[PDB]
RNA sequence: GGUUGGCCUCGGAUAGCCGGUCCCCCGCCGGGGUCCGGUGCGGAGUGCCCUUCGUCCUGGGAAACGGGGCGCGGCCGGAGAGGCGGCCGCCCCCUCGCCCGUCACGCACCGCACGUUCGUGGGGAACCUGGCGCUAAACCAUUCGUAGACGACCUGCUUC
RNA sequence: UGGGCCACUUUUGGUAAGCAGAACUGGCGCUGCGGGAUGAACCGAACGCCGGGUUAAGGCGCCCGAUGCCGACGCUCAUCA
RNA sequence: GCUGGGAAGGCCCGGCGGGGAAGGUGGCUCGGGGGCCCCCGAGUGUUACAGCCCCCCCGGCAGCAGCACUCGCCGAAUCCCGGGGCCGAGGGAGCGAGACCCGUCGCCGCGCUCUCCCCCCUC
């Protein structure tokens, strides 16, 4: 679509998320990860936390600075496993890249904003309740991460201000039930055309 | 929908007063037929309503060969006094049996439009 | 937890599949992924059907495991599980659904003539309400 | 007064995984998710419209910088809501990912 | 050169959830314990909101505690990238705008495409038009030697 | 032209060899194309310049066309799967 | 159309019955609960205050590879209609008038008239 899509990191599998966000990057669409500290990776943590220490090795043994560069955050782990999923070395992958927008913990743009959720690529129904998972953060952070605790205390600050958002919209229901009942003489004419063709039960 | 003209095409009206749309001739390939119809049985349709009454009509360029004076006068095209004659005649009778069911000139009022929720082929018309 | 049991007589609705929307009743289980299924009632034959398709409802009948199709049908037309099922609001909302996937061009239009009334009589009253609320002055 | 049109994306051409046919084209057309609703839309004008620096003529209408590449979808491509496009002009490749619309036009219904 | 309405946000669980209400505890709202509902999610993103032909006579309903002012002035909240959002005071206008009807009219351009928005779009020179405002540095040259292959670098140059 | 080489199978020397030497058919050499990421020999198939349809072998998370099927039944947790 | 001249199955409480049982109904016994009355578990066993399988002395009705989507192979035992896509190569087809304005022509499949009556709408 037009608009830029949010999506909710939290519970979603690493390399699944990525595959549908290349996709969608690749269709002209504009995509923007939050809380990439939330994205789960199938597996235990040891067996992850090896994963991550080998890609560490590899280095360019003459000159490190120009070998394979290891981000440690982990927006930017999951920006470079979605780069492992585009052509990244083409035009048309660079401009596919460059429309993805990946942040840890929820910044004030899209705090406010309504987050989207990929089924396909969430860990409840992609894994068995029995099998063991990893944290990206806990990965980030033992890794070389070094902004776990204060996204950490932001991410609570956020969280404070969202139930006292949502206390209002519960609020505000409860007195759009109530006026309801209230206007139900005036209302019932056009709650009769609503009913007979399938909005409001 | 009055009726298919010996062309194929088909006469239409939208009561020119609920959205200017006069007695026109239009291809059913590029129509969608909606499934709210009205009774237009035992109304009349002029006779002489045909695809000769319809088909357009032009000016240039006789008299004149070499182009120095525009010849693009006559170029606001003129209704026909018989055009609106046959316009207030279907819809004298077509506009009382669109009044006749609730908020059907309102439709025939609105245009149609496609909103980013909805898709053509999941719409039934 | 769990309230909803796959037994004999548990009546379960069809998600998907050949006979999707249709009630049956589970008559007999078979190796965890397949039960002996029966509608008498709702033009369902006896055969086997995966509890993947099936969503169970909360009308259980009483009949003994793999009764023939006559016993089920008495079963299900004593205290009839198709006017109890019409009356439940699973059901009501499955009809909602299919009469608006139904609605024409011009019901489309009449329900959004509704639909704008409605919202605008309403939120005048809520705004109303919030004003009235707002005459709060005490210690 | 109206969008009037279907979105669909360019998503590329019809291809091996190393030979490109630029002939036809492969448009996603958006809600339409699975093979069996791509049948609405099978022989519907589809038109890439763009802008370029000149201006051309505009039929009925005067000439400004719009320019369009008319096209009609032929046929469902794979099980997931794919169709395939014939443009009288091959697509630019500039354009995969961008904006093309199903028109309508000769409507069976 | 793209684009062709918006969604302004609980936290989350998944062998469970969501909503509402009386007592208890926290300084008038939250936090718990009852109790009552919903749960193939209907307080539903398979959703919600807005909805565009325009006017003229003209009645019934909705409202009338209303609307709209790039009208001013004041205040509050937002710092993770706040680049945003909200509330008052005064003023200035419409009784209109929302639904159902009466009444006719508008280029009805004579079947046809790029129509319809964001949008007063972004960027660069330049003209006119008013108000409020500003009058600086960098580099070279010189000097220094905490520096130095050359560049570069650290320094000084009318005042007590 | 009279330097050949490779593969299934049979087969001699050798511990063995991408070694050396035979038999048979096919191939590469002389051959592009689809697939095997990549590759003389493998699998499919051999080629004038094109449009449409359909396939082979091979595939259908994303790169990268195709499962975005409410696919079926099981097995498997690996701190070198 | 065929098949095991389909297999199952539906209705006729299938009726006169017989037998078998168990993933055991009722009842009874034992063990745990709700205000000596009502539930759950474990035994017993042959209808009971459920049902299941086989044989019948025999079945009857409908339907029939089902428009209650359980499980096939087919079409001289097969026809009708519709939609989307690509394409339009060729250019003197006249045994006839003795062609004359441009061969509406060959093969193939049909209709009417040179027979007469009616019938139904329409002028
Ligand atoms: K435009
Ligand atoms: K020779
Ligand atoms: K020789
Ligand atoms: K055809
Ligand atoms: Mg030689
Ligand atoms: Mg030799
Ligand atoms: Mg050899
Ligand atoms: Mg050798
Ligand atoms: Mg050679
Ligand atoms: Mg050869
Ligand atoms: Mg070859
Ligand atoms: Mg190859
Ligand atoms: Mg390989
Ligand atoms: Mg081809
Ligand atoms: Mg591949
Ligand atoms: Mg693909
Ligand atoms: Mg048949
Ligand atoms: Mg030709």
């Amino acid at each position: 679509e037009v608009q830029v899509l949010v999506l909710d990191g939290r519970g979603h599998l690493l390399g699944r998320l990525a595959a549908i966000v290349a996709k969608q990057v690749l269709l002209g669409r504009k995509v923007v990860v939050v809380r990439c500290e939330g994205i789960n990776i199938s597996g235990n943590f040891y067996r992850n936390k090896l994963k991550y220490l080998a890609f560490l090795r590899k280095r360019m043994n003459t000159n490190p600075s120009r070998g394979p560069y290891h981000f440690r955050a982990p927006s930017r782990i999951f920006w470079r496993t979605v780069r492992g999923m585009l052509p990244h070395k083409t035009k048309r992958g660079q401009a596919a890249l460059d429309r993805l927008k990946v942040f840890d913990g929820i910044p004030p743009p899209y705090d406010k904003k309504k987050r989207m959720v990929v089924p396909a690529a969430l860990k409840v129904v992609r894994l068995k309740p029995t099998r063991k998972f990893a944290y990206l953060g806990r990965l980030a952070h033992e890794v070389g991460w070094k902004y776990q605790a204060v996204t950490a205390t932001l991410e609570e600050k956020r969280k404070e201000k969202a139930k006292i958002h949502y206390r209002k919209k519960k609020q505000l229901m409860r007195l759009r039930k109530q006026a309801e009942k209230n206007v139900e003489k005036k209302i019932d004419k056009y709650t009769e055309v609503l009913k007979t063709h399938g909005l409001l039960v | 929908f009055l009726k298919q003209l010996a062309s194929g095409l088909l006469l239409v009206t939208g009561p020119l007063v609920l959205n200017r749309v006069p007695l026109r001739r239009t291809h059913q390939k590029f129509v969608i037929a909606t499934s709210t119809k009205i009774d237009i049985s035992n109304v009349k349709i002029p006779k002489h309503l045909t695809d000769a009454y319809f088909k357009k009509k032009k000016l240039r360029k006789p008299r004149h060969q070499e182009g120095e004076i525009f010849d693009t006068e006559k170029e606001k095209y003129e209704i026909t006094e018989q055009r609106k004659i046959d316009q207030k005649a279907v819809d004298s009778q077509i506009l009382p049996k669109i009044k006749a069911i609730p908020q059907l000139q309102g439709y025939l009022r609105s245009v149609f439009a496609l909103t980013n929720g909805i898709y053509p082929h999941k719409l039934v018309f | 937890v769990f309230r909803r049991f796959v037994e004999v007589g548990r009546v379960a609705y069809v998600s998907f599949g050949p006979h999707a929307g249709k009630l049956v009743a589970i008559v007999d289980v078979i190796d965890q992924n397949r039960a002996l299924v029966d509608g008498p009632c709702t033009q369902v034959r006896r055969q086997a059907m995966p509890f993947k398709c099936m969503q169970l409802t909360d009308f259980i009948l009483k009949f003994p495991h793999s009764a023939h199709q006559k016993y089920v049908r008495q079963a299900w037309q004593k205290a009839d599980i198709n006017t109890k099922w019409a009356a439940t609001r699973w059901a009501k909302k499955i009809e909602a659904r299919e009469r608006k996937a139904k609605m024409t061009d011009f019901d489309r239009f009449k329900v959004m003539k509704a639909k704008k009334m409605r919202n605008r009589i309403i939120k005048n009253e809520v705004k109303k309400l919030q004003k009235a609320a707002l005459l709060k002055a005490s210690p | 007064s109206g969008r009037l049109w279907s979105k669909a994306i360019f998503a590329g051409y019809k291809r091996g995984l190393r030979n490109q046919r630029e002939h036809t084209a492969l448009l996603k057309i958006e809600g339409v998710y699975a093979r069996d609703e791509t049948e609405f839309y099978l022989g519907k004008r589809c038109a890439y419209v763009y802008k370029a620096k000149n201006n051309t003529v505009t039929p009925g209408g005067k000439p400004n910088k719009t320019r369009v590449i008319w096209g009609k979808v032929t046929r469902a491509h794979g099980n997931s809501g794919m169709v395939r496009a014939k443009f009288r002009s091959n697509l630019p490749a500039k354009a995969i990912g961008h904006r093309i619309r199903v028109m309508l036009y000769p409507s069976r219904i």
